[PDB]
Parts: structure tokens; C-alpha cells; sequence
DNA sequence: TCCC
DNA sequence: TACAAGGGA
């Protein structure tokens, strides 16, 4: 086995690294394979030399920036381009350093150099950092360029992410899921089925995409590949970036869960979907004040925010079938 | 048990096909705390039977029915030995989420 | 051959790696604010030779001294018998410490602290004379902050209890050199404190989710040669 | 000197320490997660917390305030008298007073001497380090355990809508329609019963923390760089300060909220030596700990002095009742 | 001068301050949850009640009332004249004079200067970001906890739903399609015994935040940027606003409920110092709290003047006994 | 004891339809008794329109009403006598009061 | 400095 | 939601 190990650095960007090792992998095969979680290091297990590594990985690289070139120094609106890449330089940055992995790579030459790391595969990063009294000139924190290029690829393949205009500025929420005890190939390509590519959802009327909570409830109710959790643990990182008067920053960091919340969104469309995907459409799009009751009460499970929700969502426009209001009762129990 | 024909009752009180808009029972029967105010708020909920029938009966649809007494005893029989108030929570409020339900009554 | 061991019921502590914006908040306390703890209790207590001109040559001094009667620098381990948990605030927390843009600035940023209800840490130490000994023992209590000042300790219990040379599960924490020997968790939290090093630590806590937030508790590592018993339940230490 | 207080106060309807507001016209409060028993369940829950950081900006506006009255007020900075207390930086070396006085910063003592404020909460100066730390630590206020678990469910946190008015110029609401009235903000306001603590380490004030005592005539007297009398008047300075703390100023919209505040039970403590934190107001069983932290602290031979409000704390001890913070406050300046 | 105001005022069929939407129709009444002890572990409980904002308004808009009829009412808002509450919104950088004349808002003194309803209750320009803290706190309007344990929750709320009668000129109700407002709508009306507390801190009336301070002479000059007339009137305006306050004009709906009052007991510090705030009248057992706080205050060594009506209060200290609520407030500005 | 059945019974002949005779006001007086003698005012207004139910079920082809037994009325006696309560009072009132509106099938 |  | 406050090539 070569039970690669991988570097600890941070367990956000450790899990994309380390997470992206599997989407390298499966391109040139390595069957048999697990992700063993150590809290942040993420190690991983495989039958696999380091070859056909290399070639897994640059068939994905080369995917990559065959996308990157379908839109355009050139700037594509992709997921790793523009999508999100909150800051101007990176939009070029990121596929110039894309190319120079692959061009060190199809040589059969290793890497030489290091590159810094955006805020987007790692929130705990920055610009500064306070040594003992002050901060230093740019960036003190940079990786090697083969574990940015690959937790790019992971990112890129599985997170998911979401993009809301509102004129100027704009909300980018950035996800990532997790898991802590033990995973196969099966479940991981399951999770790959829930990226989503170009989700540059902007307009007007889909306005609640703030709210990053109830924008990844959205976003998992038109998501159908698996529900593979109700067997397995697995948790939810998020993130949000903010471009508010050219001022980005992050300023959302809560870590909560994802089991429940699709458990309960399955177990709550049972009956039929079409007064069920409908059903949460209203009430997203028409009582947002209803809806943020209704993902509370997922949250923490209180009898009154259902009925709240409900309250609000029929005050305005929402019909609220029957079978809707007998599956609530069965979450009840 | 017993809760559909109750909740259909309940939700012919807010139906737009019923222009009379009751919603202050149902949000008092929703916030209950213990035996005595929710016994109130189900009385006046089923106080408005006769304004209910007429309506229906002048509009042209099938009048609505009325819970049969056969399932009225039920809800006392169950509600007395309900001491805690967090038991009774759920059901208070199952109530309130059954009378928000569509209900088609009036095609 | 003396342990001392004190519980601390806190609600919060926001000692933190290296970090920008976040500052990411140590999953179990270090041994370096561990090791301060202390060495400010004993510069209280006694600034009759232990206090200099420069506060940070004090401290500084006193951590070469308590430490040189450690046993080991990777001595002091804790025991996360209640629940970790971790929350994320929004503080105001003016970054003003960048070269520039004057002292006017409000940057609006992001912290995390950490929930337990309660912790116990044990200090071990080496053949103490008695008149120490009690200086020692005050010094346990007083420890009214760990880490950020906002992170208020209150010490409730502190006593010198002996090994005895007990059996039992591995509870306090221990460096990731004899778990490897024979859910496994890998961290650095910096021994000792930084001035004008860091080593492998293993981290006893596993995951069990009830709730929505996972949190931690006892992973109960193997049977080990040295334990403490503490109201009648016994749990495992080690020491070189 | 050296007084600790924790207790457990009521307070309900305020929006104190919002968290961040938010970009869609919705302001929410700061969350935290709690474990708490659940008849052998670890359950978690969401409650309302208030940071120190804001305990801390109000004692130092408290202060600030109180020592104004005192003829010696004119040892404080510029900032003071703005409510800021971002104290210097790089590009700052030179401390403007109110009077516009230059104080250099190169060592703990002048700055001491010339600033009230960074006396008694510190300051922070990069160029030439000197760094103090305050004397005062404030806790997190969390709601109190028992109380979570007695009430579990039911949301407590109400989201409530207002409106800001900007009508045209005769009578008109305005061409931007009534599905908003000018526009609609919502807050958030909170409700519960809250636990506290506080440590006020008064016994350093005047003190340079680099020389504790000068110890030059073989005697370990302190070592007080400032006047004794003016040091005396920061110290019930501050020891008034608490006064508009637990009384409904803490916290933030103020003149929309104003929090319907009363105290519902304190303990503190007091002496002129250093002396341990008691406990925090969250935890249920903080009245036995407290007696055996007591009880272990008389056994080891410090001379505290202790006082209860809406609590017995035992019987053998020499507590002493007490009716109000302001009260205890008047029994404290004694010293 | 510094005054903290604290009581229970009666109340029944009032509609004041609702939700108002919730869709087209059944304009409901805002809530708020409160804590109660109930003989056993703490409940929480939900009861009507009226937002400080609402009272913050009224008290701008009798402040302006009192204010006008003064010589110095020249210096006010145009805005303030139309008792519109937007200070400063999003976009301007200058305000409209009560007589025509225009004020950039640069600095705080010549906005204080010339401006009072900025004054008294601060204001915010985000353009520029000016900052003001508005002077004048006030509290929610809560039902007080004894009478709510004592009710045992009749929901303390009923709803009378009522119609417009509008009519074509031909005499007929006419169909939707013809065109006709006869429709029904919903109200909400509180009763109860609620609580109230306000602060004012009239001290810091024309002095800018930023320099409260000149120090010409080497002693703390307050920075009064205008004539200690004008800060008078502004005083005894902000304090005679307290005279419709407690009359029946802090609620909406006036014209269809006009809430009926009846102070039934409070109690009124002036120390013109700095004093810690009274407590609400919402709990049951804060006449012996105010004692306790008012008689070791004095105590302290704070020169505090207490008025009180319908409380015993402790009756071995210095009170006067008002009758009026606007006794006490000619007892206030006596003594300015 | 089961009387609370047989006078919600009797109470329900006072709303319900094909009998043209609809006295809302004793059925809500019943029901907001505050107090204990108001409630048996009610009572006996409800029970003075017996005569009246009683014949005209028969001339509408009804069968007749089930009026309360003696041993009914003992056993609302006695309750009035041993609750003083408020509280149970009013449970009790609107107890006997939620009878009166019902499916009840009087005329098959 | 350029680059939003 | 109005304003500010920022991350980089």
C-alpha cells in the first residue's frame, strides 16, 4: 500500500488536498482504496505507485484547463478562474500556475518551486501574520505547488459553491463536506455528484442566496445523488466571501452539521415531489422570514418554527398540501 | 387518529374559499401552555360551525363536516392525563400544523 | 515523586494557533499557557527574587525555572472530561498592529472560542522541598485566565495526589511518541512559549455525534503502566 | 483592592451584541453553543451570549466617566474623551493628554503617571514593547445552565421588524412603493436569565508591572511611582464604574432597547492580596463551589471578606447581606 | 441635568404598534417573550408589548411639539417639521433649515449648532459618517411580571375585525369587477398593566462628542457651542416633551383606539450627575430595589432628588410626593 | 362519571339544525361561566326550553330528546358544591360547553 | 505606483 | 441597507 502520507498545514486545506488525492486517483484507477481521518492530516491509503499518480492527476489538470480555455492574460468565469477566486490577480494567477504544474509535469519533472495560498482554499490564511509585535511584508504563508495545484482540483471537483451579484458587490458561500471516522471509493464519487458546475446563479428574484444557510438548503433540495450519510457521519465546513465596496473578507465561520437537515428534507418528500419541491420553492422565494423559521427548526429541532414556517408560507402564497403536513407529523414523531 | 378530520375542521377556517379569515383561534389554540386555554381555543374554533355551513351551503359546495362526537370524548380522555406540558406540546401544536393544510373542500 | 493536579471550570478559552483573520483555537489547551499559568502564580505569590525589571525577562526566567524542575519539557497533560465544543463570535477587534493606516481603523473581524464545562491539568514535578512545596500548591490556585482575557479560569480543586503506580486506560494527554509504540489525532501546540520547540502531540478525543455538532470525548487509549485515581475512577498518565 | 463578583442577572427584551447585522435588512444576535444534560444525553443548544470585549469597552467608558469628576481627570488621553482606546501602534509614539500635553511612551512609569486609562487597562506599545496588560477581566455573560435545561425548547429570541420613514416632499411616501415604507430592518431581541463574572485586580493600580516593589531599604513596600491620593481616587474611580454595569448599561442599541435589567443574586469577594477567580454565573452548582473555594481559601489563611445578595452562601461564614451592587460598591471604597 | 423615570402605567384596548403585515389583512399586534418564575422553574412566556423605538419617536416628535413655540425654534430640521425621522439617510451630504437655509454636514459642531433635533437624538450620516448617540433611552413597553402570573395567560389579546362601506355613486355594491373597496380587515388589542422606564442625559445637550473640552484656563470647561439660552429652552423642551408622553400620544392607531392611560404609581431621580439607571417597572418587587438604590445613593455621598407618586417607598428619606406627571415635570424644570 | 356525555347531548338539541330553534346565548353563557352560580343559572336556562325540544320532536318525526336524569343532576350538584376552584371551574365549564356542537345524528 |  | 475597513500581483 503507499498510504501516502500528506502534509500538515491546515485542516481546510488539508481536507482539500488530501481530498483531491482521490479525484487524481481514480482517473489512472487505484482501486481499493480509503481516506483514514486523524482530526487534520487526512491520511490516505492506496494500492497505487507514484505514476499513475501523476498521470490521474494531470488527466484532471488537463480536464481542468481544457474548461479554463472554453471561456476568456485570459480570464474564464470557472469554478478555479473566476467563480472563486474573490481577488482580481488570482482570476490570472491560478491557471498560469495550473499550466506550469502540467508543463513541469508531463516531463516527468518534479516541482521546484512554492506559490501562496488564496484565502479561498484556506480561510484560516491572509495577507499578514503577528510574529511577536507586528505583522510581516506579504504573504509569510505558501505551500508547494503540486499540493495547491491538487487541492485545487478537489476543490474544483467536489466542493460546492455558490455565487449572488446583487449588483457590485457579491456573496460567495464556500463548502466544504467532511469525514471523520472512514470512507471508500463509492461514497466519495457519491460526494462528487454533488458538485454542481457554473453555479453563477445571479439575478434579482433568487435574492435569498444570502443567507448562506438558506442558500445551501436551496442548493441540496435540486440534489439527488445519494443519501449516503444516513449510514455514515460526515460534517460541514462553510465559508463566505464578500466583495462589499471592493472590501473582501470573510465574515461568516460557523461549523454545524449537513446530516439532518437533507435526513429531514428526505424523509419529507416521500409522498411526492411535485407539491414538495414546489412547496420548498415557495416558501424559500416568498416567505424568507418563513423559511429562515423552517431552518431553524431543522437546526434545533422546536415544535414552533414548523409552525411558523407553515404560517408564514401560507399567509402569502403557498398551498400547503396535506401530504406535506402528515410527513412534518411523522418527523415530529 | 382522530387528528385529520379535526385538522380538516380546523383548516376550513382559513381556506381562502372561506372569506372570513379566523386565524385568531388557530394562533391562540397553537400557543397553549396547559389544559384550560387550549380547551377554550378548540371551543371557540368549533363555535363558528353555523357561519361555516351556511357559507358553504350559500356558496354551492358540500357543506363541511363537523367532527362526529364518537372521536369528541377522545380528545378529553386523552388531554387530562397530559400533566406535563412538554407532552401536550406536540400535540397542541400538530394540531395547529393540520389545520394549515390545503384541504381541497370547495372544487 | 509528586503530580499536582488541578480542575479548572471555565466557560471559555481562546488560546489559538498560528493564524490570520481566525485565529483557530487549540482543540486542548498547550503546554506553554499551561507553563504560564503558573509561572505567573509564583511570580505573584513571591516577587521577592522572581520578579525582575522587565516583565518578559520575569516570565521568561520563570518558565526556565519551572521547568527545569519538570521532570520533562513535555510534561504538563489534560484531561477533556467534558464535552469540546467550538463557536464562532464576531468581534470588533481593531487590527491596528499593521504597519499603516493610522489608529483610526475599525476592520470588523472573526474569532472561534472553544466550550467546556470543565478541565483537569496535572503538573508534575520532581522531589519539591516543603517550603516550596506550599508556595507551589498557592501558585496552583489563582490561575484566573488562560490565554485571552476573556477567557475567564476558575480553579476549584487542587491537590497533590501520588501515582501509587496504578493500571488503568490512558486519559491525560500525552506527545504523540508512545501512542505510536502502542481515531487517532495528530497535533502541534507549541511546548514552550516564544520569545525574542514544537513536536508531534497526540490528542486523546474521538468523535460521537447525538447531536448536531459532533464534539468530543474519550477515545480510551490502551492500558498504560502509570494511572491517578481522583474520587474513585482511575485514568491513565504517562511520564519518561 | 483585589475583589472578584459573579452572580446570575435577569435581563430581557434587548438586542445586545449583534452579530454583524446582516446584508439583507436582518440583524441577528451572537450565538453560542452549550452542552448541557439531558437525562444521559450530551445535548447541545443554541443560546445568546454577550462577549467580554463588550463588558470591557462599557467598564472603561464607566471609568472614564467617574474619573472626570475627580479634580485628577486630567491625566487621561484624547481618546478617552471619545470613548475610543485603540491605543497607539506603529505610527504612533507620542501621547496627546486632554489638555494636549506630549507624554513619551519609552518607559511603564510616565505613562502610568500621565494616563489614567492605560493605568488600569492596559496599553500597547509595539515600538518599544512595554506592554500591560488590564487589571480588569471580564467573562463571557452566558445564560445560566439550569435554566437551559429546564426550558430546552421554545425559541426565546423574537425577530421583530421597523420601519425608517423618509416621506416626499408634501405628503408622498416616496416613488420606491409601500411594499416597503422607506425600508424594513429587522433585529433581533433576546430573553433569559444570565450568569456574570468579573475580577477587578485594583491592588496593581499605580504600580508599574515591571517593578512590583523598589526594595531599596531592605523593606518590600510597593513600589508606587504615582501620588497615593490620586491613586486612591482611581482606585473608587473604577470601583464606580461598576455601578452603571449592573443596572442596564451593557450592551448595544441603547436608545431603542435600553434592557429591562435587574440583578437576581451575587456573590463577591474581597482583599488585599491576589486571590483566585470564584466561578462563572453559568453553571448551576456555582453556590457549593463557591462555599468550598472559601472554605479552602480561610483553611490556607487569607483574610477574605465576602458579601451576598439573594443567596445564604452557607451559614458559619461572616457573610455579609447586601442589597444592591451599589451597596456593596460603598462597602468596598471603605478600603 | 441627568434623570432616570421608572413606573406602571395602566392600559386597556390598545392597538398600538403591530406587525401589520403577514400578507393583505389581520393587522396583528407585536409580542415579545418573557421570563417568569411562576412558582416553579423559569418559564417563558409571550406577551404584547410596544418597541422603545416607537416611544423614542414620540418623544422626538413631542420634543419638536414643545420646541417650536420657543425663540430659538428657528434652528431645526425641515424634516423635523414634518416629524419625519429620517436624520441624515443614505445619499445627501446637506440638510434642508427650518426657514430655507442649507447646513453641510461636515462637522459635528455646526450640525449640533443649528440643528436640534440632531442634538437632542443624535444622528448618523453614512456619507460622511458623522456619528451622534441620541441622548434619550427608552425601554420596551412590557406587561409588568405579577399581573402576567396572576392572569394565567388569557392570551391577553382580542381581534375585531371590521369593514369599509365603500360604495359606487349609483348606490350599489358593486362586484370586483365593477370596482369596490368593501372589505374586511382585523385588529389586535392589548390590555394590561405594563411597565415602563426612560433615561434622558439633557448634560451633554450642545456639546459636540468629539471635544467636550476646550481647557483654556487649565480646568474642564465643558465645549457649550451655543448660548446657554438656546441650551436652556432645548433642556426645558426635551423636558416638558415627558408631558404627552404619559397622556395617551405613544401609540399608533390614535385615530381609531387613542390607548387609554392612567399612571398608576412611579418614582423619578435628578442627581445632574452621573447615576446609575432605575429599575424597570416590570418586576414585581423593584419599589424596594429603587428605595435601596435612591437611599444608599444618597448615602454614597450623590446629591439625588427623588420624586415619587403612589409608592410608599422607604419614608424615612427626603421624596417628594408628585401627583402629576407633569407636576413632576414643572418640579424638573424648576430647579434647572 | 358520564353525565358530562348525556348533558353535552342535551345541549346539542339547542344549535343544532331541523329543529329551527338555535340559542347561541345560553350555550355561551354556559361557557364563559366565570363563576359557579352563573354557570347554574345556565344550566337551568338551558334546561327550561325542555318542554318545547321535547314536543316538537315529536311533531317534526324526530325521536326524543335524551333530557338529563335525576341522578345527572345530583352529580352536578354535588361537583358545583366541592369546586370552588376557578381554575377547574372553568375547565369544567367549557367541558360541558364543547358537547353542544357536534355531528350528532338527533333526527335519522 | 497597478488592480478592482 | 445605506459607509467605511482589502486582498493581492
Amino acid at each position: 500500500f503507499n498510504e501516502f502520507k500528506t502534509p500538515q498545514i491546515d485542516p481546510i486545506f488539508d481536507l482539500y488536498v488530501a481530498y483531491g488525492y482521490v479525484v487524481s486517483l481514480i482517473r489512472g484507477g487505484a482501486k481499493e482504496a480509503t481516506l483514514i481521518p486523524h482530526g487534520a492530516s487526512y491520511l490516505i491509503q492506496t494500492d497505487v505507485s507514484n505514476e499513475e499518480f501523476r498521470h490521474g492527476l494531470v488527466d484532471a489538470l488537463s480536464s481542468m484547463l481544457s474548461l479554463h480555455i472554453a471561456l476568456a492574460k485570459l480570464v474564464s468565469d470557472a469554478d478555479f478562474s473566476a467563480g472563486a477566486n474573490i481577488n482580481n490577480v488570482y482570476w490570472d494567477s491560478v491557471p498560469r500556475n495550473l499550466e506550469k504544474l502540467m508543463k513541469d509535469l508531463e516531463k516527468k519533472r518534479s516541482v521546484k518551486g512554492t506559490a501562496t495560498i488564496p484565502i479561498t482554499l484556506m480561510p484560516s490564511a491572509g495577507k499578514y501574520m503577528l510574529k511577536h509585535f507586528g505583522v510581516q511584508g506579504g504573504n509569510p504563508i505558501k505551500v508547494d505547488l503540486l499540493n495547491y495545484a491538487l487541492a485545487w482540483v478537489g476543490f474544483h471537483y467536489y466542493t460546492p459553491y455558490i455565487k449572488y451579484a446583487k449588483g457590485d458587490t457579491t456573496w460567495i458561500h464556500i463548502y466544504q463536506i467532511a469525514p471523520v471516522e472512514e470512507v471508500d471509493m463509492i461514497s466519495i464519487l457519491s460526494l462528487k455528484d454533488l458538485k454542481m458546475h457554473l453555479p453563477h446563479y445571479y439575478e434579482s428574484n433568487l435574492d435569498f442566496l444570502i443567507n448562506r444557510r438558506l442558500a445551501l438548503l436551496y442548493h441540496l433540495l435540486h440534489s439527488e445523488a445519494l443519501e449516503l450519510f444516513t449510514e455514515k457521519e460526515f460534517v460541514i465546513h462553510s465559508y463566505t466571501l464578500e466583495r462589499s465596496g471592493n472590501n473582501q473578507a470573510i465574515r461568516s465561520f460557523e461549523e454545524e452539521e449537513i446530516g439532518k437537515l437533507m435526513d429531514f428534507l428526505w424523509k419529507l418528500k416521500r409522498r411526492d415531489f411535485y407539491h414538495a419541491i414546489k412547496f420548498i420553492d415557495d416558501l424559500l422565494k416568498k416567505a424568507t422570514e418563513g423559511a429562515l423559521a423552517l431552518i431553524d427548526a431543522i437546526m434545533n429541532e422546536r415544535l414552533e418554527g414548523f409552525y411558523t414556517a407553515l404560517k408564514l408560507g401560507k399567509k402569502a402564497g403557498v398551498v400547503s398540501s396535506r401530504e406535506i403536513v402528515a410527513a412534518l407529523e411523522d418527523i415530529i414523531c | 387518529g382522530w387528528i385529520r378530520n379535526i385538522g380538516r375542521y380546523l383548516s376550513y377556517l382559513v381556506d381562502d374559499t372561506f372569506e372570513e379569515y379566523a386565524y385568531d383561534v388557530v394562533d391562540g389554540i397553537a400557543k397553549a401552555r396547559t389544559q384550560e386555554e387550549l380547551l377554550e381555543g378548540v371551543y371557540k374554533a368549533l363555535r363558528l360551525a353555523p357561519k361555516l355551513k351556511k357559507k358553504a351551503e350559500s356558496k354551492g359546495c358540500p357543506p363541511p363536516r363537523i367532527p362526529s362526537p364518537e372521536d369528541i370524548e377522545a380528545l378529553e380522555e386523552k388531554v387530562e392525563q397530559l400533566s406535563n406540558p412538554k407532552d401536550l406540546r406536540k400535540l397542541a401544536v400538530s394540531l395547529a400544523l393540520w389545520a394549515f393544510a390545503s384541504w381541497n373542500n370547495c372544487p | 515523586m509528586d503530580i499536582l493536579l488541578v480542575c479548572l471550570r471555565f466557560p471559555f478559552f481562546s488560546v489559538a494557533k498560528r493564524s490570520y483573520q481566525v485565529r483557530t483555537s487549540f482543540l486542548l489547551p498547550p503546554p506553554s499557557a499551561l507553563k504560564g499559568a503558573l509561572a505567573k502564580g509564583l511570580i505573584l505569590l513571591k516577587p521577592e527574587k522572581y520578579a525582575s525589571s522587565s516583565l518578559d525577562e520575569a516570565a521568561l526566567k520563570a518558565i526556565k525555572e519551572i521547568e527545569s524542575k519538570l521532570v520533562d519539557i513535555k510534561a504538563v497533560s489534560v484531561a477533556p472530561l467534558s464535552p469540546l465544543i467550538r463557536n464562532a463570535f464576531l468581534l470588533k477587534r481593531l487590527r491596528n498592529l499593521e504597519s499603516g493606516s493610522n489608529a483610526e481603523k475599525s476592520d470588523a473581524m472573526r474569532r472561534e472560542y472553544t466550550f467546556t464545562r470543565e478541565l483537569l491539568v496535572a503538573y508534575i514535578f520532581k522531589n519539591l522541598t516543603q517550603e516550596e512545596k506550599n508556595l507551589y500548591l498557592k501558585a496552583a490556585m489563582l490561575i484566573d485566565v488562560i490565554g485571552d482575557t476573556e477567557s475567564l479560569a476558575t480553579p476549584v480543586w487542587a491537590s497533590f495526589v501520588k501515582p501509587e503506580d496504578k493500571k488503568a486506560p490512558l486519559a491525560f494527554s500525552a506527545p504523540y511518541t508512545e501512542i505510536y509504540s502502542l481515531r487517532m489525532y495528530i497535533e502541534k501546540m507549541r511546548v514552550s512559549p516564544e520569545y525574542s520547540q514544537e513536536e508531534i502531540f497526540y490528542l486523546p478525543i474521538e468523535e460521537r455525534r447525538y447531536k448536531r455538532i459532533v464534539y468530543y470525548a474519550r477515545i480510551y487509549p490502551p492500558e498504560v503502566e502509570k494511572a491517578l485515581t481522583v474520587d474513585g475512577e482511575v485514568l491513565g498518565i504517562w511520564i519518561p | 483592592m483585589y475583589v472578584r463578583i459573579s452572580g446570575r442577572i435577569r435581563l430581557n427584551a434587548h438586542s445586545l451584541n449583534a452579530q454583524g447585522g446582516g446584508g439583507t435588512n436582518y440583524i441577528e444576535i451572537t450565538k453560542t453553543k452549550v452542552t448541557v444534560r439531558t437525562e444521559n444525553g450530551w445535548t447541545v443548544v443554541e443560546v445568546p451570549a454577550i462577549t467580554g470585549n463588550m463588558l470591557k469597552h462599557w467598564h472603561f467608558v464607566g471609568f472614564v466617566d467617574y474619573f472626570k469628576t475627580t479634580p485628577y481627570g486630567v491625566n487621561l488621553t484624547e481618546r478617552a474623551l471619545r470613548y475610543n482606546g485603540t491605543r497607539f501602534g506603529q505610527g504612533e509614539t507620542t501621547a496627546t493628554k486632554a489638555n494636549g500635553a506630549t507624554v513619551q511612551l519609552n518607559d511603564e512609569a510616565t505613562i502610568i503617571k500621565e494616563l489614567a486609562d492605560a493605568d488600569v487597562h492596559g496599553f500597547l506599545a509595539p515600538k518599544t514593547g512595554r506592554r500591560r496588560v488590564s487589571l480588569v477581566k471580564a467573562s463571557f455573560i452566558l445564560p445560566t445552565e439550569d435554566f437551559i435545561k429546564e426550558v430546552e425548547g421554545e425559541r426565546l429570541i423574537t425577530a421583530i421588524k421597523h420601519n425608517r420613514v423618509d416621506v416626499d416632499e408634501k405628503g408622498a411616501i416616496g416613488s420606491s412603493k409601500e411594499g416597503t415604507a422607506q425600508m424594513l430592518f429587522s433585529r433581533e431581541y433576546a430573553t433569559g436569565l444570565y450568569g456574570f463574572s468579573i475580577v477587578l485586580d485594583l491592588g496593581l493600580v499605580g504600580i508599574p508591572q515591571g517593578l512590583p516593589v523598589k526594595f531599596e531599604e531592605n523593606q518590600p513596600r510597593p513600589n508606587i511611582v504615582i501620588d497615593p491620593n490620586e491613586r486612591k481616587a482611581r482606585i473608587e474611580s473604577a470601583l464606580k464604574a461598576l455601578i452603571p454595569m449592573l443596572s442596564g448599561y451593557i450592551g448595544a442599541n441603547l436608545a431603542r432597547s435600553f434592557p429591562v435589567f435587574k440583578v437576581e443574586e451575587l456573590v463577591a469577594i474581597a482583599s488585599e492580596g491576589p486571590i483566585p477567580a470564584l466561578v462563572h454565573g453559568f453553571y448551576e452548582d456555582y453556590i457549593e463551589a463557591n462555599r468550598s473555594i472559601i472554605k479552602n481559601a480561610r483553611a490556607l489563611g487569607f483574610n477574605i471578606e465576602v458579601f451576598t445578595y439573594n443567596v445564604d452562601l452557607g451559614e458559619d461564614i461572616e457573610a455579609t447581606k447586601v442589597s444592591s451592587v451599589e451597596e456593596l460598591v460603598a462597602n468596598l471604597v471603605k478600603m
